[PDB]
């Protein structure tokens, strides 16, 4: 397995050297800037990032099979709640419904426990799914809605 | 401006803004046109309710002809039972905009009765009914202006940037990449190419010159 660690020069992906291995590779994970501006030590661009291979790796005998539901129902509800601090600016906060509220919450607490881990920290694919999961239970059952039915049940109850 | 990528960089980062912004823009006029379209429906139920309203209060009068015959009229003019004229009214800020909350006679403070004539109790019915209708209708009818107002200015002020400044900017970023590669990569190559050759025709020659001699 490989992991290369290419800077981009200029902060950008359009140099030659980025352009040409993220052809040639099958993935990009991303650092974002501001992250590190905003001081979270892991500022890796989780929105921005994508694994091409994703499905393969997680599976039922090989990681939990809640993994790859919860993956995709973060990632919409990030995007969803930047959408929401971007409405909360534009309109003042106060026309915002209780499910903008808690989209909001949402990235906050986000950003306050998954994204920055401890240099030293060391969490299992385990515990870091059930990280992601005590995040998600803030959230209505109903409001999953990306989650399958019968596995949400199944760990939502918590 | 120079085609340097200091410019493309620049050209790239406005473009960048003004798509983030014009969405901003999308979202806060979506919202804004919501509110507006549902302070028209509460303006649509008081205009309904307006008219019925002059129709109710011409009862009151009819009953106070039967009953008192004519009003005291001058300063006093009889008729009233209920319905002080005093009001309250505050601009409060809803999606960003301030609306006035225009709560008029009969909803608004200091409202004041004085028990009731042989028809006050019909004039309080009908006409201080009227008031109170006319409070909500004179807050929507400002809640609705305002909100008008400020969804054109909103919808233009989108409509101006998708037209104009992407429009715009994305020709630019255009030229200047095209400027920027096919003057600066081209002459390069050129002049690198031809000193290439010139160091081997001057070999060329130095060969040449090592068989003569």
């Amino acid at each position: 397995t490989q992991i290369p660690i290419l800077t981009m020069p200029n902060d950008d992906i359009t140099h030659p050297t980025p352009d040409l291995t993220g052809y040639i590779t099958e993935g990009q994970i991303y650092i974002d800037r501001q992250l590190q501006n905003r001081q979270i030590y892991p500022p890796i661009n989780v929105l921005p990032s994508l694994s091409r291979l994703m499905k393969s790796a997680i599976g039922e005998g090989m990681t939990r099979r809640d993994h790859s539901d919860v993956s995709n129902q973060l990632y919409a509800n990030y995007a969803i709640g930047k959408d929401v601090q971007a409405m909360k600016a534009v309109v003042g906060e106060e026309a915002l419904s209780s499910e903008d509220l808690l989209y909001l919450e949402f990235l906050d607490k986000f950003e306050r426990k998954f994204v920055a881990q401890g240099a030293y920290d060391s969490r299992n694919i385990f515990q870091s799914l059930d990280l992601a999961w005590t995040l998600l239970r803030i959230f209505p059952r109903e409001l999953l809605h990306r989650i399958p039915g019968k596995t949400l049940d199944q760990y939502y109850s918590r | 401006v120079v085609p340097t990528v200091t410019m493309l960089g620049v050209m790239k980062s406005r473009l960048v803004g003004a798509t983030r912004g014009h969405a901003l823009l999308k979202k806060k006029s979506d919202a804004l046109t919501v509110q507006f379209r549902q302070i028209l429906k509460n303006i649509v139920t008081t205009k309904e309710s307006m008219g019925e309203v002059m129709k109710d209060s011409s009862f009151a009068l009819i009953e106070a002809k039967y009953v008192a015959g004519e009003n005291i009229k001058h300063i006093v003019l009889e008729n009233v039972q209920n319905a002080s004229i005093k009001v309250r009214s505050r601009q409060e800020n809803i999606a960003g905009v301030k609306i006035p909350k225009f709560e008029y006679f009969t909803d608004g403070e200091t409202k004041n009765d004085l028990t009731g004539l042989a028809r006050g109790g019909q004039q309080v019915q009908q006409c201080r009914a009227a008031y109170v209708k006319a409070i909500e209708l004179l807050v929507e009818l400002a809640s609705l202006q305002t909100s008008f107002l400020t969804l054109d200015e909103a919808i233009k002020t989108t409509n101006r940037r998708v037209n104009a400044l992407e429009n715009v900017v994305k020709p630019r970023l255009e030229n200047t990449i095209t400027y920027i590669k096919g003057e600066l990569d081209e002459l390069e190559r050129e002049d690198f190419f031809r000193l290439k050759k010139i160091q081997g025709y001057k070999k060329r020659e130095i060969e040449r010159q090592l068989a003569s001699s």
